[PDB]
């Protein structure tokens, strides 16, 4: 009990976890996205890695969701998109699976969150002219 | 009824196949070190359960990516050197006669020629002794390469001696290792690992063998793209390695020739003693053992009562004809003709020995218009290395006879490489995920 | 601090034969013991951790039991390798504390 | 494989200080790991010296020593060395440098335990 | 009224629209921000986009508005920068004619936002403090 | 402007699979717009085969052909296919692929309308 | 127009033989040293 170390699974060991038991750890996955032609090609590497985290971090930040890690939204989930519940999702599937399930319906759901944001944010404008 | 909404997540598993641009790691050469970023002591390694990855050997981007790196590398170290320009010149050469075996007959030019100095008003007569295979007749003799181009001389203090090298991938990407023993380089693999980046691997340059590569940890490993076609080569791993032991006997001499301000040229003044040819000595139960192995392995896809015969090279350039390697500085091609000559039927301490011809101006790549220039090493030269694979090539294969013929193969330097770099492929990550979920923002 | 006594000092056994050794505390200390083999010339080897789970490599004959202040390993099948001194570490509170130790030998005739 | 190895003087003289070293190979010092100095002496046993943490350079000694000891970490060099103070003749013993831990995952079950205890070092007492 | 597509307006259609209409589609302009010698060109403008990007985002946050397209401010509207109302300014003007009108007013109104913003800030800590 | 032309084989044997392929210039195919197929045969005039949408992959068939019509669409070569299996004497037939979208603003009025009409192509089905 | 600041109540450290400005001086100099004489006459002929 006392005197005893301990160490921590780290990076992406946990893709075999299941979704409930993979969206926990999340920070680990999250802060490894960051940190003469040879060195030219170096830094067009660099300069792509930070072009591809700011375009991630604006793409979240239009939907609401900034300096967020879980942002659940207000969208309703339509069921054409998957009709399997709870108990077969969180429990029963990893992450791999289910972005190869829904790989074919992610441009609509990302407008629908986009006018969802920009709706909600009219509204608040309205409501605090009063 | 379900009332459920979607929600984001970041930070998500998840990864897709891409490509991307490697940087070193490692721990005078001609693979420089000095811009290479210092490996860490302690690397990580993260065992990935349950997941079952895809693997194809024969598509990967690494190889062509090491390929260019290597041709860069060796391009760069040769800038700051000498070129042998004024040595395209009119030799007039003789024969070697004093203390040579019978086989070393001819090997050898004693040629005399007019060279430029220091000065631009006064000039010199020097001589020098040359091979066979660099001089062509015009008793007046030219280099071979006075009708293509002119050669640069090797600088003599970087080594040719390969360092082993680490490939590490940049951020927001990861390198995926296959565990799994048996894997045959395609499908699928289901013990996966993540790897921050390889091992060291030595870019060792040979043809028809591999030499001081990796080992196979259950047996003898044979791949090939499409086994059924005569067209694609057979990589052969081996289990266990076969000690060869080769060397140049003889007793050389080198001086230096000022051939202008601040320019040397180095020539091969004399030899000491006799003079033999250069050979390699490998084992021959050892050997024996090794080709049973593989034959044993090889009936595996060709029957169990197939007839397996060994014979000699088809033919070619001499560089793919022969056991091409570089000992010591010194550009050796051996004759394997008594390794490959033997015929398999389904059911003490003396070596074999290859004679080698040494070489001085290479073409170390397949291009044409641009050669290099070896200077001669001082004193006899030997060395021991590792016999650890083959690259075979399937001969005919028509169904109107029912034996197999296989011959060495080589000439293509990217099959060298696939050989480390099978088991590694680079994914990049997709952080971002939607899910149902219960609230509501 | 906590003392640790083994039981008994000393024992023969055959090989084959079960061995059982009884170690105390003079306070509770749940489950946190661990029991390491050590032969002459070499350094502690560990056979059982937190009293109840066998470590990976480990010949399954060992075994351990018991909780709070009295805990007991046995060698279901003693073999010729298993001859040396057998200890129980503890680490609920500091200081560490290990027994005086526990040897087995080749019995043989007297 | 993780790899411990002690080095220091094989011979002290009495109330002088008594210095030994353990370099470790094959995982960071500087990590979440409490490495543990115990001796061996016939008579008494093993016995528990102390330890100290890689990360935060927390010590914990024996209370029956006292204060007659001192612990160091260098994570450039990957090792962590004990000072003993005012040696006796008592002190004449074989030096374990060890460490125990075990692998879990983040906020849930177990996977592994670990200890390696090197192989040691001797160290007698005497003018 | 089934199986019709439809095509939205591009990047700067709404130049020409008012004030108010053009103000429904930030996002269509927002999302365009981010995306030997020739290379060093290149990488030399892509480094300085992404560092107008930074710097624009840092400006936003400094003010209370981080992660917002729309975020209104404490700050009172001087008459002196501008008298007409809001019916001749949201319904028969344009951006391009506004941002004409008060250039002459811009960096005094982001002191203003900078200084309400940090009296904000040492208030809502002075809030929390009880 | 935009521009349609279809490619195929002309003769087709009864119970056999007719593929048909429509190419577009002018506009990428991975946009919101609904990718139609109609024949036009005699004495029965136009009739309307079946839609695919582009971005969503999202396809509607005629519920008289039941379930012998199938569609694709491949964004690289910028085409979509038509395939109709078990095809008979009745489906012989000038074959064109169209599409219809309107122009508008993001919540405001309607610009334009749009309507193409490609060339098509003459299909006769016989052994 | 240069700007300095005061900083009151600061006391540093201060080395002059370990600064690393000299370096990247003596490196700069010695680069643009090379890099003027590069488009000039080469006196190969010279050695007579
Ligand atoms: C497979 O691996 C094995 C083992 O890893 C390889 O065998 C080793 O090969 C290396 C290189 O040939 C060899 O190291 C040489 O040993 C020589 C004998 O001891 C040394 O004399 C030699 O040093 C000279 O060369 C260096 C550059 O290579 C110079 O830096 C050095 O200063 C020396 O040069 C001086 O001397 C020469 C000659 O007098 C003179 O011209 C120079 O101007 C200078 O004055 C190397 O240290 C190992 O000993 C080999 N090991 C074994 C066990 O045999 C094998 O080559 C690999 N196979 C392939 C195909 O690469
Ligand atoms: C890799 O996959 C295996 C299984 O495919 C994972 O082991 C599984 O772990 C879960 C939870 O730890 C076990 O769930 C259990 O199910 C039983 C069913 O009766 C239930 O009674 C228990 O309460 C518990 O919920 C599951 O049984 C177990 N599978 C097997 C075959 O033992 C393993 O955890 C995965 N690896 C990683 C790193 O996630
Ligand atoms: C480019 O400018 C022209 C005119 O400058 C714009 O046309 C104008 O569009 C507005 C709608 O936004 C019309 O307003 C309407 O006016 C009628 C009559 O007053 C009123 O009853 C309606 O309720 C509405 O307010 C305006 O009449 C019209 N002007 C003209 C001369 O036709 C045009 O919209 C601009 N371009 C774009 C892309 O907006
Ligand atoms: C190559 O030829 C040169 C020139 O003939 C040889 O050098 C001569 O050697 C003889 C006898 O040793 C001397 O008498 C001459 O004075 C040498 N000539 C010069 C210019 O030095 C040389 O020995 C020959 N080398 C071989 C291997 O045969
Ligand atoms: C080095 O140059 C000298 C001078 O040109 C060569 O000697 C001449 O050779 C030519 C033809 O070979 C003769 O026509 C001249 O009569 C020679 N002149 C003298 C003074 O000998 C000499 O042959 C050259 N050396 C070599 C090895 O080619
Ligand atoms: C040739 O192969 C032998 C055997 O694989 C090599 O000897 C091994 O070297 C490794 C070094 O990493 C040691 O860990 C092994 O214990 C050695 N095995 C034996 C049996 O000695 C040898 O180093 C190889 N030679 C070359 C030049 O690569
Ligand atoms: C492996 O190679 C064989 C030989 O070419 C391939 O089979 C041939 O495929 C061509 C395709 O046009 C045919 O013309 C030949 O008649 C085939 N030969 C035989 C013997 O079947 C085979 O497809 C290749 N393997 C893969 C996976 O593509
Ligand atoms: C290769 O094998 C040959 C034998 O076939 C070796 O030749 C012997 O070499 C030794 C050197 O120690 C001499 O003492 C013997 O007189 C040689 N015998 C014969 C018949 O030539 C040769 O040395 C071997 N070379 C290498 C590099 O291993
Ligand atoms: C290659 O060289 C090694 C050593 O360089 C040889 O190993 C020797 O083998 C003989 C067996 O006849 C032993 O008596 C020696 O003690 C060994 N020496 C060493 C240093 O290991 C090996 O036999 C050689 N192999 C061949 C085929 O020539
Ligand atoms: C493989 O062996 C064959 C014969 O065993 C070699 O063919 C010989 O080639 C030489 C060189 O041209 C000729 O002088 C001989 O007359 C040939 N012999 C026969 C029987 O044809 C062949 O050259 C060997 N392979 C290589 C790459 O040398
Ligand atoms: C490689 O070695 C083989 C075997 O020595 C060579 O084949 C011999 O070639 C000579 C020609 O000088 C013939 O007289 C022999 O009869 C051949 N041997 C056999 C067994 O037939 C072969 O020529 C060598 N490779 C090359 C390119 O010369
Ligand atoms: C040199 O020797 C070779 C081989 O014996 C022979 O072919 C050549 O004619 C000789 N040249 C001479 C003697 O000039
Ligand atoms: C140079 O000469 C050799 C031998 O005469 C010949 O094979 C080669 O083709 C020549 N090179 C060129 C570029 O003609
Ligand atoms: C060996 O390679 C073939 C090539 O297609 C592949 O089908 C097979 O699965 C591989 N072997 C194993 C054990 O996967
Ligand atoms: C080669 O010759 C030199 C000079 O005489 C001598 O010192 C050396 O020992 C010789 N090499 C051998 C292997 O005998
Ligand atoms: C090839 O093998 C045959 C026996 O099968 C043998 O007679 C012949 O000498 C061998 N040739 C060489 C070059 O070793």
């Amino acid at each position: 009990a006392v005197g005893i170390g301990a160490v921590f699974l780290g990076f992406l060991g946990a893709a075999g976890s299941t979704m409930g038991a993979a969206s926990m750890t999340l920070t680990v996955q999250a802060r490894n996205l960051l940190s003469t032609v040879w060195g030219i090609k170096q830094l067009q590497a660099r300069v792509l890695a930070v072009e591809r985290y700011l375009r991630d971090q604006q793409l979240l930040g239009i939907w609401g969701c900034s300096g967020k890690l879980i942002c659940c939204t207000n969208v309703p989930w339509n069921s054409s998109w998957s009709n399997r519940n709870l108990s077969e999702i969180w429990d029963n599937m990893t992450w791999l699976q289910w972005d190869k399930e829904i790989s074919n319906y992610t441009q609509i759901i990302y407008g629908l969150l986009e006018e969802s944001q920009n709706q909600q944010e009219k509204n608040e404008q309205d409501l605090l002219a009063l | 009824a379900e009332n459920l909404w979607v929600t984001v997540y970041y930070g998500v598993p998840v990864w897709k196949d891409a490509e991307t641009t490697l940087f070193c790691a490692s721990d005078h050469n001609v693979w420089a070190t000095h811009a290479c970023v210092p490996t860490d002591p302690n690397p990580q390694e993260i065992h990935l359960e349950n997941v079952t990855e895809e693997f194809n050997m024969w598509k990967n981007n690494m190889v062509e990516q090491m390929h260019t790196d290597i041709i860069s590398l060796w391009d760069q170290s040769l800038k700051p050197c000498v070129k042998l320009t004024p040595l395209c010149v009119t030799l007039q050469c003789t024969n070697v006669t004093n203390n040579i075996t019978d086989d070393m007959r001819g090997e050898l030019k004693n040629c005399s020629f007019n060279m430029t100095t220091e000065l631009r008003d006064k000039k010199q007569k020097v001589y020098s002794l040359f091979y066979r295979l660099d001089v062509v007749q015009i008793k007046e003799y030219r280099l071979i390469n006075c009708n293509t181009s002119a050669c640069t001389q090797a600088c003599p203090k970087v080594s040719f001696e390969p360092i082993p090298i680490h490939y590490c991938a940049p951020a927001g990407f990861a390198i995926l290792k296959c565990k799994d023993k048996k894997f045959n380089g395609t499908g699928p693999c289901p013990s996966v690992s993540t790897v921050q980046c390889t091992h060291g691997i030595k870019p060792v340059v040979s043809t028809q063998l591999l030499l001081n590569g990796s080992l196979a940890e259950e047996e003898v490993m044979i791949r090939s793209e499409n086994i059924t076609n005569n067209a694609k080569n057979i990589l052969v791993q081996f289990n266990t390695p076969v000690q060869i032991n080769c060397t140049r006997p003889n007793n050389n001499t080198r001086k230096s020739i000022r051939i202008g301000p601040g320019q040397a040229f180095y020539a091969t003044g004399d030899i000491i003693g006799d003079i033999r040819q250069a050979h390699c000595n490998v084992s021959k139960a050892t050997w024996n053992e090794t080709l049973g192995k593989v034959v044993k392995q090889l009936r595996k896809h060709f029957g169990n009562n197939t007839i397996i015969r060994f014979a000699n090279s088809s033919g070619g350039d001499l560089e793919v004809t022969t056991h091409s390697f570089n000992c010591g500085g010194e550009f050796f091609y051996c004759n394997t003709s008594g390794l490959f000559n033997s015929t398999w039927i389904s059911n003490s301490n003396d070596s074999i020995t290859l004679p080698c011809r040494i070489k001085q101006i290479i073409n170390m790549w397949q291009r044409i218009g641009q050669c290099m220039y070896a200077p001669p090493i001082q004193g006899v030269i030997r060395c021991v290395s590792n016999i650890t694979g083959l690259i075979l090539t399937r001969d005919g294969g028509s169904t109107n006879s029912t034996t197999e013929t296989f011959r060495p193969g080589g000439g293509d330097m990217r099959d060298n490489w696939r050989s480390e770099l099978y088991k590694y492929k680079v994914v990049k990550i997709e952080p971002l995920g939607v899910a149902p979920t219960r609230c509501k923002r | 601090d906590i003392q640790m006594t083994q039981s008994p000092s000393s024992l023969s056994a055959s090989v084959g034969d079960r061995v059982t050794i009884s170690c105390r505390a003079s306070q509770d200390i749940s489950s946190d013991l661990n029991w390491y083999q050590q032969k002459p010339g070499k350094p502690p080897q560990l056979l059982i951790y937190f009293a109840s789970n066998l470590q990976s490599g480990v010949p399954s004959r060992f075994s351990g039991s018991g909780a709070g202040t009295e805990f007991t390993l046995t060698i279901n099948s003693l073999q010729a390798e298993d001859f040396a001194s057998y200890f129980c570490l503890q680490y609920q509170s500091y200081p560490w504390t290990f027994g005086q130790g526990t040897m087995v030998d080749l019995k043989r005739t007297v | 494989q993780v790899q411990l190895q002690e080095s220091g003087p094989g011979l002290v003289k009495p109330s002088e200080t008594l210095s030994l070293t353990c370099a470790v190979s094959g995982v960071s010092i500087s990590g979440n790991y409490y490495w543990n100095w115990i001796r061996q002496s016939p008579g008494k046993g093993l016995e528990w010296i102390g330890n100290i943490h890689g990360n935060t350079a927390a010590t914990v000694y024996n209370p029956s020593l006292g204060s007659r000891v001192t612990f160091s970490r260098d994570t450039s060099k990957n090792q962590f060395s004990l000072r003993l103070d005012s040696v006796t003749a008592a002190d004449t013993a074989v030096y374990f440098c060890a460490t125990l831990y075990e692998f879990r995952v983040y906020m849930g079950e177990r996977i592994s335990y670990h200890d390696y205890w090197g192989q040691g070092l001797l160290v007698t007492v005497s003018a």
